[PDB]
RNA sequence: ACACAAACGGCGCGCG
């Protein structure tokens, strides 16, 4: 991470997209640094849906400029995050603060 | 407000420190600069263009 | 000639792996003099037990992916650069660690054995996150003297390295820290008599005594040298 | 078109053209470096002087045939870096910053090997070179003939250029750092420590210090 | 080595390489060997050598090539 | 390998003078040579035993800048052109001597009144000018033996307490390859001494003073 | 038979 921010490092990583973030209000339960699912809040669980939502991360592949871009997870099972929240670092990102 | 976190720290308001050469273990000159700084690595190194 | 001697002193095991130690009594301005050349001769001389191999369960590559874990091949490689181990009157071993099921892993969980010593048990490995997940690792330890990076280790063994072997750069130094103080002491009862101390961070892995000891010595090797014109 | 313009056959090949037994590297500084000395990488050198090397192997007997010579040049051998060195015992060799300012952007070193990549020079020289090491590179070029060599160590060696040619005057002014130290040096305190003693010469200055 | 004193004793610095390689290919393989000790030097300075003492000159070099062609 | 190390076999001699032989090591491991030199500087100027010359018993002179007559240069330069005397004592720690000279003449160290059981290392050297014929001059100074150096800072003259018979020592470290490497360092040692003790013999007492230290830790 | 090897011309972005 940077020591000395400015104050824009959350927003960047946030906006940026390579990070990844919870589309629902959710806890947490499988870990395997491919992937990540979610189990939702009944508030966000929809009346014919499965209550559950699961995301891919994308692994060691080059970049237009010949770098890894792989994700890693920052989290553990049966752990809760609100909706918006980081679930996935990406390159240069810790937290999902900026970190070049 | 700098200098109050110094002192709340453990090094003095003017951040500057005396320090000796690695070589032959005598102190340098009166205080120094020392601190932490963020570094970034571009990406054009040697290998790439030599 | 006037000179006095100066001898170990005293030792402390102020931490399982910080330690202090003094030296007495010591001639004017040797103090410095012994010293620089003893931090500069332990940090580069010392000779260090550290762990370059990984032997794995079937992933081909560093950055191989790995099922049921909270994390990927490669940061595993870290921290097991960063374990550190005590080897009893070897020159290198090979170690495995066993688990399965839902856990977070420490050092302590190695296949340990009573010739080998772990200087931290609780240090962290990788963890495993699902019931039918289980690791099954195999790495070897040598002894040796500053630090190798991998590339130029296997082109100077030049054998063949198969597949689901894993590289890693060797750090071999015990430790890294030094701070010493010279400070004056009562010998001869009198002033003019300089008293010396040490202290350093180890990663636990020798007796910070015999670290004094052996570099002592190994400068005196030098040193001999100068007799030699 | 293809004569006429920036693109023509005359700027595009005849004026200009690019030279075998060349190189571009990025530059560094060698404080031990001497005046006349430049610091190359083993990597550059081993493949520049390849046709000099394979003559010593087969002078040495030890390639059967030029192939066998490139062949053995491939192992990186250690007897191939003592052929090396001894090709490169006093070689001049060619070093220039682009786009050069001046004749004196241009001048000759004799060289010396390293292990990494970057090609060393003399801080003192790099000034009159204008090189700024934010990352500028180099190329490199080797004279091969009796004469050019001659040529190069009797008119580019560095020895040869401490004179601008604009002016007669020395180009090579030590650098902000070299002339700091020493201004700091020679700059006088009221007061110090062991002040106000006689000495019988410098040696005994050098010591108390 | 570097010269920046041989250049006086001919008195040009073209001539001086002009002269100074005429020499070098003698020693080079035109047989002549050098007249200054060796010290693993290369014919270039072997050379430049020997006219840094001015032991070598272009008019010594005019008189040793038309006295040698002989028979 | 483990625990060995690589040692120099040291071949240079080079007296441009006999008072300081240029000596080279080759090669090292790779610091040693920052670390080698840096202690052999630091015992050579500070550690060395010696002889020194410290004292001044003269007329009417009670300091170095008050001044007498006969004699054309001052006290205190008188002082300095003495602390340049090197002599060697054999066995006694402290010697006592006498010069006394007359007319216009330069005077030199051969003057002084001495044992025989002490030796110059420039009985040439010169210490006096002397202005007149009558003029006349004789004092009494001391030779005192003792580890190291120290400046004057200890009804009569006194100087620094320089027993150390060396002040000259520059130490270069550059790398040399090895057949397959060349990360490893040389040592190259230019040092200048009196010649009470000439230079190259001086080096040897040098590593045994700091043996002497290490073998208490030998093991 | 003791021997060749993979660029022609544009565009964008950066570099000192
Ligand atoms: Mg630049």
């Amino acid at each position: 991470k940077p020591l000395v921010g400015t104050g824009m490092e959350r927003a960047v990583a946030v906006d940026s997209g390579v990070t990844a973030v919870a589309k629902r209000g959710g806890v947490v339960q499988y870990v395997d640094a491919s992937r990540i699912v979610i189990k939702v809040n009944e508030d966000e669980m929809y009346p014919g849906e499965a209550g559950i939502d699961i995301y891919n991360l994308t692994k060691y592949t080059r970049s237009n400029q010949n770098t890894c871009i792989n994700q890693m997870p920052c989290v553990s099972l049966g752990e809760p995050v609100e909706r918006g929240d980081v679930l996935a670092d990406g390159p240069s990102t810790d937290l999902g603060e900026l970190a070049l | 407000e700098i200098k109050e976190l110094l002192k709340l720290g453990d090094l003095p308001t003017s951040g500057q420190i005396r320090l000796y050469d690695g070589r032959t273990g005598e102190q340098f000159e009166r205080p120094v600069t020392v601190g932490y700084m963020y570094m970034l690595k571009l990406n054009h190194l040697v290998d790439d263009k030599m | 000639t006037e000179f006095l001697k100066p001898r170990l002193v005293d030792i402390e095991q102020v931490s399982s792996t910080h330690a202090k130690v003094t030296l007495e009594p010591l001639e004017r301005g040797f103090g410095h003099t012994l010293g620089n050349a003893l931090r500069r001769i332990l940090l580069s001389s010392m000779p260090g037990c550290a762990v370059t191999e990984v032997e794995i369960d079937g992933v081909l590559h560093e950055y191989s992916t790995k099922e049921g874990v909270q994390e990927d091949i490669l940061e595993i490689l870290l921290n097991l650069k960063g374990l550190a181990v005590r080897v009893q009157g070897k020159d290198e071993v090979i170690l495995t660690l066993n688990k399965s099921g839902i856990g977070p892993v420490t050092a302590a969980d190695i296949t340990h054995d009573g010739d080998v010593e772990i200087v931290k048990p609780q240090h962290v490995i990788c963890h495993l996150t699902d019931e039918n997940a289980s690791i099954s690792m195999r790495i070897k330890v040598q002894r040796g003297r500053g630090y190798v990076p991998a590339s130029t280790r296997i082109h100077s063994e030049e054998d063949e390295r198969p597949i689901g072997r894993l590289l890693v750069d060797a750090c071999y130094s015990p430790v890294e820290r030094i701070a010493y103080n010279v400070e004056a002491a009562r010998v001869e009862q009198r002033t003019d008599l300089d008293k010396l101390v040490i202290e350093m961070e180890t990663n636990g892995t020798i007796d910070p005594e015999e670290a004094i000891r052996r570099a002592a010595t190994i400068l005196a090797e030098q040193l001999e040298a100068f007799v030699d014109l | 078109d293809m004569i006429k313009g920036k693109q023509g056959r005359f700027r595009q090949n005849l004026l200009g053209k690019r030279v075998d037994y060349s190189g571009r590297s990025v530059i560094t500084v060698g404080p031990y470096l001497r005046l006349h000395q430049c610091g190359l990488p083993k990597k550059m050198a081993l493949e520049l002087f390849k046709p000099f090397i394979y003559g010593k192997l087969e002078l040495r007997g030890l390639a059967t045939t030029i192939k066998a010579a490139k062949k053995m040049v491939e192992r990186e051998e250690a007897v191939v870096w003592d052929i090396l060195d001894e090709v490169i015992r006093e070689h001049p060799v060619l070093l220039n910053r682009a786009p050069t300012l001046h004749r004196l952007g241009i001048q000759a070193f004799e060289p010396v090997l390293i292990e990494g990549k970057a090609i060393q020079l003399h801080p003192l020289v790099c000034a009159a070179y204008n090189a700024d090491f934010d990352g500028d590179q180099m190329a490199v070029h080797v004279p091969l003939t009796l004469e050019a060599q001659l040529e190069a160590r009797a008119l580019m060696m560095s020895t040869n250029n401490i004179l601008s040619p604009a002016n007669g005057e020395p180009i090579i002014v030590p650098s902000q750092d070299v002339v700091l130290g020493l201004y700091y040096m020679t700059r006088d305190c009221v007061n110090a420590k062991g002040e106000g003693m006689v000495l019988t010469g410098p040696k005994e200055a050098e010591r108390l210090y | 080595v570097t010269v920046q004193d041989a250049v006086e004793k001919i008195g040009n610095r073209f001539d001086l390489v002009l002269v100074a390689a005429r020499r070098a290919r003698q020693m080079q393989v035109g047989g002549k060997d050098p007249l200054v000790p060796e010290e693993n030097d290369k014919t270039t300075v072997i050379a430049l050598r020997e006219i840094e003492e001015g032991l070598i000159n272009n008019q010594i070099l005019d008189v040793r090539e038309r006295q040698e062609q002989q028979e």
